[PDB]
C-alpha cells in the first residue's frame, strides 16, 4: 500500500493504486463501518461510525486524486 | 477504467453539427500506448479526470467532458499519430476566441507523458460562427470601396530606412502613390520613437495622400500602424487617423492580443475604415514541424474575430508539399465552403454561412519577372507587396512604381486574352517592355527565373 | 564582405544598450560567425551593406551589434550569441513594441535550424519608464495584514456544471475554515450555464459572511478575461463596486494591451492583480525553440502584475529546479548578479521597482508543507487543489488541516529546527491534538524521502 | 553578368554576385559614365549620359538585394 | 408582413415556427431564467404565489402603500400594480415608487423573507 512513487500500471498510463477506481478502501474500518480500537482518548472509539471515512467505506485514493492516470495535473505538476 | 475503455476513447461515436472538433498530432513517451495518449489529451483539455469521484456528486454530468473518436497512425513518419477530439458547445463564451484559446489548448500542451504536440486543424460550428463578427467589410465592400476591380492591388513598403524625418518620410510617400501604386505600407515596428513620434507622421502622410490623390484622380492609401501600449493610445491613434480621412490601418495581432484586435475591429467597424493585419512573432509559435499551433488555426481565428488583408507569404519558390498546404489555407479564407481534402491539408469540412473573406497579401523579396506567376496563383484577389522591387530602380521611386504598374497590367491583359502564363511570362515581359525605358531598366537590372520543364 | 561590421569581438556595451542572449543552432555548411551577425541584422535593419543607410551620413545608430559567440558545452552545432541594441529603437511604456522590435522576424531566418531566446537585460533608463506592479510585496501584505508565513489558497476543481448558488456556498465552506484566498478556474467566464454577474454577487456574499464571521480578511480572484476592453473594464468596475480586493487576468491570451490596460486601472483604484500563466508550454517547452519563460517573467514585472503562477520545485532533478530558483530570484528581489549556473546571463538591476510574489500549484498535499516552507520562504502563496477539497470529512476540515500544518511548519522553522531532515517528524507531532490533521496525514501516503 | 540565380558562397552567407557589397558595376556602359549606341529610337542618343545608371556607373544588385547576404526580408520569400 | 393582405384566400393563421440553433445562438434570450431566479429568491420547493390590487383607482399613493404592506406582511410573495397604473393625475409614479419602497423595506425586515412588488 505503502509504495513510495506514484507508480503507473507497467507500459500503462492508469495509476496502479486505485487501478482506475479514483477510489479505495477505508484502512482504518476495513470497510466494515464502525471502530475497531481507541483513537483519539475518550472521543473516537469502537461502537459508532469509522472516524476517517464518516461510514462511506470508501476514501480518495493517495497516490492520484480522481484523476485515474498519474502524468495529469491533479496529480503530477510536483516538479 | 484499467481495462475498460475510458469512457474518453468511443470510436463508435460521431460527432454533432454542434460540437468543435479539434486534430492534434502527438507524438507519446517510450513505453505510452497511442489510445490512452489520445483519451489523456481529451481529459486534460476538459475536466481533468477519467473518474466520476469528483464530477457526479449530486445530479447529471458526462456533457462537459471531451471525447477522442478517432486516433490514426501518420504515413510516414514512425511514433506519431493524430488524434480527433470533439468538444460540446456549452463550454464556450459567445464571441470570445480568448475563451476558445484558453479552453482548448490551456494547459495541454504541458502533458508529461507526450513528446510533442502540435494542433493542426480546427472546425467551428455554424451555431458558433454566427455569434462572432467577422472582417469589418470583407473583399466585395472593400473592392466598391477602393473602386479597383479586375486587377490585383499593388503596394510598396519603405522596410530599409529607419531614421528619416516625418518630411522625408511623407516625400517618400508621395512619389510613391504619384507613380502608381496602390497602397503605401509603414515598417512594422516603427511607433512613436524619439526620432519620429507619430502624430507628426500621420499629418505628413495624410497631407502626401491628399496631394498625390488629387492630382491623380484615383484613391490611395497608406496603412498607419496604430499599435500601442494601451488601449487609450490605441483608440486615440485612429480617432486621428480617422479624422484626416484615412481610408485603411494597420495592427499586430499576436503581440498585441485578441482583446486589443477584437475592440478594433469593432471600432472599425463602427466607422467604416479597412484593418489590415500583419502577422508578426509568429514563427515563434509555428515553425517546427512538431510542436505548436500550425497557422491555419491562426488564419480562422482571425477571419472569425477580425481582419480584412492578411500576410500569408508567397508560394514562388517552395516545395508542392508546402505550396499544397498555403493554397490550401488561402482557399481556407476566401471562399464560403471548403471540403475535406488531406492533401491541401484540410481536415474537416468547414461551412462559413455567408461571413465574408479577407485578402492575402503576397509579400518579401519579389520583383517584375514574378509577376506573371503571382497573377495565376493568388488569381486576382490579393494585394502584392513590393519592399525592394519598387526603391531601388536605379533612378527612382516614381519609375519603380511606373514599372510595376505596366509589368502587372500586362501580366493581366495578356491572362485575359488567353494566353498561358508559366511558359509565356518571359517574352509577356519583354514584348511589354519595348515602348518603355522603366520596364527595360528593371527587366535589366533583376533576373529572370527560368523555373523547369514547362511550368511551375 | 570578409569584414563584417556587425560582429564587433572587442566593442563592450554601453549602460544604456539593451542585451540579449540567443542560443542558436545552424544549418549544416554554415559557419558560427556569420550566424551570429545575421541574427543581429536581422532584428535591425535587415542589411550588411550601406547602400540605403547612406542616404544623407546616417549610418550605424540603428544597428545591432554581436559581440560574444562562445558555444555552449555538451552539446554540439549549438552556440550562444550575445547582441546590443540601442536606446533610440524603443519607445516607452511599450513591452509590444520590445517584443516585435526583438523578436518580430528572427526566427524565421532560413539560414539556421533552430532559436531560442533565453535572457534579456533592460537598462535603468528604460526600467523607469514602465509603472511596474500595481503594489508590490511590502504594500500587498500591509493591505492584507497578514506577516510572518506565507498564504494559503484554494483552487475549486469541480470546475463546470455548478449553479453559482452551490458555487457560493463551497467557497464559503472553504473561506470560513481558515485559508486566505480562492481561486476561480481559468477557463470559467461567462458560460451559458453560469453568467459572470451572479457569480460575482454570490461569490461577494459569501466574502462578506466568513470575513465578518472569523475576523481576518478573506479573498477570491474574479476572474476578468473578457472578448473585448468594454467587457474587461465593466467586469472590474462592478467587482470594485462590490468591494472585492483582488482580480485575475491571462496575459498571454489577452495579450499585453490588455494587460497594461488593467494595470494602470488597479493602481488608479487600489485593487491588487493576480496574473494567470495559461497557454505557456505553447511558447517554452522545448529546449531548442522558443521563449524562456524568464524573459516573460521581466515582461510581466515590466507591464503590470502582483502574483504569478511559477510551478513547483519539488521534484525537479537538478538545473531545472536551479533555474527556477534563479528566476524566482529575478521576481522579488531587486539586484541580481550574473550566475550562469542558474540561469541568470546578464546582471540586473531593477532601480528600486517593486517585486513580484510567486506562486505554487498543481496537486501538492500536507506533506509537502516543509519543502515548500523553506524553498520559497514566507514571500509566496501555496495553491493546493485535491489536497484541500479531497478531506474525507468535507471543506472546511481539509482548509483547517493545511492552516494547522502550516503554521505547524513555519513555527518549527523559526526555533532553528530543520525542516529536509525532521519535517514528517514535526508533522506527526502536530498530527496529534487534532483529528482533522490525522485525517490528512492517514489519506495522502506520500512521505517520500527528504535529504 | 553573372548567372547565379541566386547564391552564395561555398560555405560562407555572403551572396556570391556581389560579394557582400550589395552594389555591382553598370552593364551598359561598363563603368564608362556615358551612353555608348542609341537605344530606343533617338531619346537616348549616344554621347550624353549612360541611360540605365543615369551617370553613377553603380547600380543594385538583383539576387542579393542590398543586404550583404541571402535569407531576410530582403532577398528571399517570406514563407 | 403583407402575406395576410394577400386577396386570393380568405384566411390565414400563422400556427407555429421554428427557428434553427444558429439563429437562436445570437440573441440574448431571458436575463436570468428559472435557475438564477430561484436562487436570489430562496425559494425552492414551492410555486410562488402575490396578489394583484383590483379596488384599483382613486387610491391615494399612501393608502396603496399600506395596502401593499398589509398583503405582504400576510405571508405572500409577490404583489402587482395594477395593468394600466401608469402616471395618471390622481397618482403620478415617482410617489408610488416610494411608498411601495417603503412598505417593502418595511414587511421585509419584519418577517425574514424576501418580499417584491412589481
Amino acid at each position: 500500500a505503502n509504495n513510495n512513487p506514484q507508480g503507473t500500471k507497467p507500459n500503462s498510463l492508469v495509476c496502479a493504486n486505485c487501478e482506475g477506481e479514483g477510489c479505495v478502501a477505508c484502512s482504518q474500518c476495513k470497510g466494515g463501518g464502525v471502530n475497531l480500537i481507541d483513537h483519539f482518548n475518550g472521543q473516537f472509539k469502537a461502537g459508532a461510525l469509522c472516524w476517517l471515512c464518516r461510514g462511506k467505506k470508501e476514501v480518495l485514493c493517495g497516490d492520484c486524486n480522481g484523476a485515474g492516470f498519474i502524468g495529469g495535473f491533479l496529480s503530477t505538476f510536483d516538479e | 477504467v484499467k481495462d475498460y475503455k475510458l469512457t474518453y476513447y468511443t470510436p463508435d461515436y460521431t460527432p454533432k453539427d454542434t460540437d468543435l472538433l479539434a486534430a492534434f498530432r502527438f507524438s507519446p513517451q517510450p513505453g505510452v500506448p497511442a489510445d490512452e495518449a489520445g483519451a489523456a489529451i481529451a481529459a486534460e483539455s476538459s475536466t481533468g479526470t477519467w473518474t466520476t469521484v469528483w464530477t457526479d456528486l449530486l445530479t447529471d454530468m458526462d456533457r462537459y467532458k471531451g471525447k477522442c473518436y478517432h486516433i490514426e497512425p501518420v504515413q510516414g513518419e514512425e511514433n506519431s499519430y493524430f488524434a480527433f477530439i470533439a468538444y460540446p458547445l456549452d463550454l464556450f463564451e459567445e464571441g470570445s476566441v480568448t475563451n476558445i484559446l484558453t479552453s482548448i489548448v490551456g494547459n495541454v500542451f504541458g502533458f508529461k507523458a507526450i513528446r510533442s504536440l502540435r494542433l493542426e486543424d480546427i472546425r467551428f460550428p455554424v451555431a458558433l460562427v454566427k455569434t462572432f463578427q467577422g472582417p469589418p467589410h470583407g473583399i466585395q465592400v472593400e473592392r466598391d470601396l477602393l473602386n479597383k476591380y479586375g486587377r490585383p492591388m499593388l503596394g510598396c513598403t519603405i522596410k530599409p530606412k529607419l531614421g528619416l524625418s516625418a518630411k522625408n518620410y511623407g516625400r517618400a510617400v508621395y512619389e510613391c502613390l504619384r507613380g502608381g501604386l496602390d497602397f503605401t505600407k509603414d515598417d512594422e515596428n516603427i511607433n512613436s520613437q524619439p526620432f519620429q513620434r507619430w502624430r507628426d507622421r500621420f499629418l505628413f502622410v495624410a497631407d502626401a495622400i491628399h496631394k498625390s490623390q488629387a492630382e491623380t484622380g484615383e484613391i490611395k492609401g497608406h496603412y498607419l500602424n496604430v499599435t500601442a501600449p494601451t488601449c487609450e493610445e490605441m483608440m486615440k491613434r485612429a480617432e486621428f487617423a480617422k479624422e484626416l480621412g484615412m481610408p485603411i490601418i494597420m495592427h499586430d495581432f499576436l503581440t498585441a492580443g485578441f482583446t486589443a484586435n477584437t475592440t478594433l475591429a469593432k471600432w472599425c467597424r463602427d466607422n467604416g475604415v479597412l484593418l489590415h493585419i500583419h502577422r508578426a512573432m509568429h514563427a515563434v509559435i509555428d515553425r517546427q514541424r512538431n510542436h505548436g499551433i500550425h497557422f491555419r488555426v491562426l488564419a480562422k481565428c482571425l477571419r472569425l474575430s477580425g481582419g480584412d488583408h492578411l500576410h500569408s507569404g508567397t508560394v514562388v519558390g517552395k516545395l508542392e508539399g508546402d505550396k499544397a498546404s498555403t493554397l490550401g489555407f488561402v482557399d481556407l479564407m476566401r471562399e464560403d465552403h471548403i471540403e475535406a481534402d488531406r492533401s491541401r491539408g484540410v481536415f474537416f469540412t468547414q461551412d462559413w454561412a455567408s461571413m465574408p473573406g479577407v485578402l492575402p497579401v503576397a509579400s518579401g523579396g519579389i520583383h517584375v519577372w514574378h509577376m506573371p506567376a503571382l497573377v495565376e496563383i493568388f488569381g486576382d484577389d490579393s494585394v502584392l507587396q513590393f519592399g525592394g522591387g519598387t526603391l531601388g530602380h536605379p533612378w527612382g521611386n516614381a519609375p519603380g512604381a511606373t514599372a510595376n504598374r505596366v509589368a502587372l497590367e500586362a501580366c493581366v491583359q495578356a491572362r485575359n486574352e488567353g494566353r498561358d502564363l508559366y511558359r509565356e511570362g518571359g517574352d509577356i515581359l519583354r514584348e511589354a517592355g519595348k515602348w518603355s525605358p522603366e520596364l527595360a531598366a528593371a527587366l535589366d537590372l533583376w533576373k529572370e527565373i527560368k523555373f523547369e520543364f514547362e511550368t511551375m
